[PDB]
């Protein structure tokens, strides 16, 4: 048995093939294998992520020509060094994380030769930039669903930390499958080098900025902060009035002085400051 | 004596007993309480949390009614807590030399051998809580026994 | 910290959106939106927008199943 | 003579809590107002 | 640790519960039980759990006059375990302080620390080890090292024990029992044997034995065991 503190480790390289895969052809169903690496009766680890080519309809996708399948692992091996299909994944496009009806049959067919063969949905839609929503699911089986038994024999308080959503609660969960808390495989091999390497630049701060503009700039901003202080030499005389509760609600359809005021200060300042500075450094440094 | 000071003042074997000898006269609990928690019967942590329960308000008293009044219910859950049922039999025996060896002699992992082997492997599990801070033959009977045995399923007890 | 949670908000700013039209508020954060398929709705809104920007006869997106202020 | 000292130096030791307390009276008061618009 | 109770994750709420759990629990703390009531309101199940062993941890061998909110969390972990819609990780807490709070018939309790000054470290390696039991249930089995007896106990020779029956002082309710229902003119005169418990707020209220053949040569100031010598 199982004891629901499945924990799959990932990676930090397979996501991005993910969701790239995921979204380059969203609206459809895009998918493919998984090929990692089998530890013990609790964990797993996936490693390494290709896709196929697909042919799909509005509700279904299918495979093509298994050579594919086989031809790829081959080069695989030889270049790098061998690894095995610990499972494969789908992509709902914008909907969540559930298995459909098709979903599950497929599945169904990889879980007999592995019976550990992890499924997983990836949504590039629902991601903004935080969270992923990717939730890797496995079957269980319809006849303990009969038996109205209960499975998976919890003997560690790590199963239920995160909760399901409604919408995959209304699909089969939980009545066919189950969900795994996941992680992720994070190395200085990895992380110093995605940060050390994404945002940086050269000159961008060691330049002046179009120096007879700047000064320029420096009145486009001043000239309609004078008819916003008017506003402001507007707004705090209606005071001592109808309880200001009520000018929340009824300043909703105009813009109020108070908080566009403080809102060039902050412009005004970084703009000079940063300006000021950076001229005179050049005055020394430069002879 | 002051000959048998040193026995008396430094293996403290006085206070262990007699705190047994305070815990066999003093013993103050209910047995509806976990009949009160009885009816959760289902697939659930239970199993592990009601022999969780009665190990902690019974330690070193050597009090095995509250868990023998079945078996099915006791042998329902499988694997780990199996591993801890015959855990828990080292705490309500806790301190004591004598009702260690012999009351596991079905637990031993050479005389039944079942197909649970957790429940026969976390017994040296229980052999460290009834001594310890108390190291003699109980530090060298599990120390020979680790020297050959199966995988780390009594190698966790050991 | 609040800055990241500050746009985790916006993942119900998802593609299936449909669209209403704005016609009064109650209270504050709390308004009244008529969508396009007849019927008016009594909705929560979303905290990031900025309220002054709202009712000349506003268009606004609705979310697809819960249907509030997005 | 020499406790005499003493008592000057507990009563101007003393004068550093009620201020730095009422800095910090200013300050926890902050976190929770935004603690409050984090959860929220 | 009351600031900390209000942390946006629920992982700063949840270790905010069992710090207090940890420091405080010797005593019935009147401030420690007011910051844990509504933590068992929040809507993360293990925050809940964690302050219902915190709970556990404060008032164990207490009976309604150090504190009266044992009675009212003796119904309340009643309350949690014989719902049905309730979470199971919600209601493991209950279970557990059952067998906590009525730790070998209020015969053990938790001890940090001596009256040396000096603390107890298998009740330290005990309590860290207990905290973790997320990652492997039986591992905060080691607990025992922590249960240890509050009973003074006489002693005249090597072996033998002595009849000595002494009494107390103060108001006689604290001395209470738990008194299970079962359901199918006052003393501080109190005598007690040999093998008595007693509460550590209860080293002071007693009386010395004036009357009886035994005298103690110790001031009686600490529990446990101590010669008592024959007069």
């Amino acid at each position: 048995a199982v004891d629901t503190a499945e924990q799959v480790y990932i990676s930090s390289l397979a996501l991005l093939k993910m969701l790239k895969h995921g979204r380059a052809g969203v609206p459809m169903e895009v998918m493919g294998l998984m090929l990692g690496e089998f530890v013990d009766d609790y964990t797993v680890r996936v490693i390494d992520v290709f896709a196929m080519p697909q042919s799909g309809t509005g509700v279904s996708v299918e495979a093509v020509d298994p050579v594919f399948q086989a031809k790829m692992l081959d080069m695989l091996k030889q270049t790098g060094r061998p690894e095995m299909v610990v499972g494969w994944y789908h992509s709902h496009p914008g909907f969540g994380c559930w298995l459909s009806g098709v979903d599950i049959n497929t599945q169904q067919s990889f879980e007999a030769l592995s019976e550990r063969a992890v499924a997983v949905v990836v949504d590039p839609i629902q991601s903004v930039k935080g969270k992923v929503v990717i939730d890797a699911f496995r079957l269980i089986n319809a006849n303990m669903m009969v038996l109205g038994h209960e499975p998976r024999q919890t003997t560690s308080n790590l199963g239920h930390l995160n909760k399901p959503s409604i919408q995959a609660l209304i699909h089969g969960l939980n009545r066919h499958y189950y969900s795994i808390t996941i992680n992720y495989r994070k190395n200085e091999l990895e992380q110093k080098m995605l940060l050390n390497l994404h945002k940086k630049s050269w000159m961008e701060g060691l330049t002046l900025q179009d120096y007879s503009e700047h000064c320029k700039h420096n009145e486009s901003v001043v000239k309609e902060m004078l008819e916003l202080a008017k506003n402001y030499n507007k707004a705090v005389e209606e005071e001592d009035k109808m309880t200001p509760e009520q000018l929340a609600i009824k300043n909703v359809g105009k813009q109020d002085p108070k908080r566009h005021l403080e809102e060039h200060v902050d412009v005004l300042m970084t703009s000079n400051i940063v300006q000021c500075l950076a001229a005179m450094l050049d005055t020394v440094v430069f002879k | 004596d002051q000959t048998l000071k040193m026995i008396k003042i430094l293996s403290g074997e006085m206070a262990i007993e007699l705190h047994l000898q305070f815990l066999i006269r003093n013993n103050n609990t209910d047995l509806m309480i976990l009949k009160n928690t009885k009816d959760a019967v289902r697939n659930s942590v239970c199993h592990t949390a009601t022999v969780i329960a009665n190990s902690f308000m019974h330690c070193g008293t050597t009090s095995d009614q509250f868990l023998r009044d079945n078996l099915e219910w006791l042998a329902r859950a499988t694997n780990w807590a199996k591993f801890t049922a015959t855990a828990s039999l080292g705490v309500i025996h806790k301190g004591h030399e004598k009702e260690a060896l012999q009351l596991m002699a079905t637990y031993l992992p050479k005389d039944t051998s079942p197909g649970s082997a957790y429940q026969e492997g976390g017994g040296l599990y229980a052999l460290g809580l009834i001594h310890a801070n108390h190291g003699g033959d109980i530090i060298d009977y599990l120390l020979n026994q680790l020297k050959n045995a199966s995988n780390d399923i009594v190698r966790h007890g050991g | 910290e609040f800055l990241h949670a500050q746009e985790e908000v916006k993942r119900i700013q998802s593609i299936p959106l449909v669209i209403g039209q704005f016609l009064e508020a109650v209270d504050q954060n709390t308004a009244i939106v008529g969508s396009t398929t007849g019927s008016n709705y009594y909705v929560r809104i979303l905290s990031t927008i900025d309220r002054e920007l709202l009712k000349p006869n506003a268009s606004v997106a609705l979310h697809k199943h819960s249907n509030a202020l997005v | 003579g020499l406790r005499q000292y003493y008592l000057s130096k507990i009563e101007e030791l003393q004068l550093i809590v009620n201020d730095k307390s009422q800095n910090l009276r200013r300050l926890q008061a902050q976190r929770n107002e935004l603690n409050a618009k984090v959860r929220l | 640790v009351s600031l900390l109770s209000e942390s946006y994750n629920p992982h700063v709420r949840y270790g905010a519960a069992m710090a207090l759990g940890i420091c405080c629990a010797g005593t019935g703390n009147k401030e420690a039980i007011n910051l844990l009531e509504p933590m068992t309101n929040d809507p993360v199940n293990y925050v809940r759990q964690g302050a219902l062993i915190a709970s556990a941890l404060i008032m164990i061998q207490q009976t309604e006059i150090t504190c009266p909110k044992v009675n009212q969390f003796r119904q309340l972990y009643s309350k949690v375990i014989n719902d049905k819609h309730d979470d199971v990780m919600a209601k493991f807490g209950a279970i557990l302080a059952q067998g906590i709070l009525d730790a070998g018939g209020h015969n053990v309790t938790i001890s940090l620390q001596s009256r040396t000054g000096h603390t107890h470290m298998p009740s330290v390696v005990g309590v860290l080890v207990f905290t973790q039991f997320w990652f492997w249930f039986p591992l905060s089995h080691f607990l025992s090292l922590a249960y240890t007896p509050t009973c003074v106990i006489g002693l005249n020779k090597d072996l033998k024990m002595p009849k000595v029956q002494y009494k107390s002082n103060c108001k006689p309710s604290t001395f209470a029992y738990p008194a299970p229902l079962e359901v199918p003119p006052e003393p501080n005169f109190q005598l007690l044997d040999n093998p008595a418990r007693v509460m550590p707020a209860q080293l002071k209220v007693l009386t010395m034995p004036e009357t009886c053949r035994y005298q103690p040569f110790k001031p009686l100031s600490i529990g446990g065991i101590i010669i008592l010598k024959d007069t």
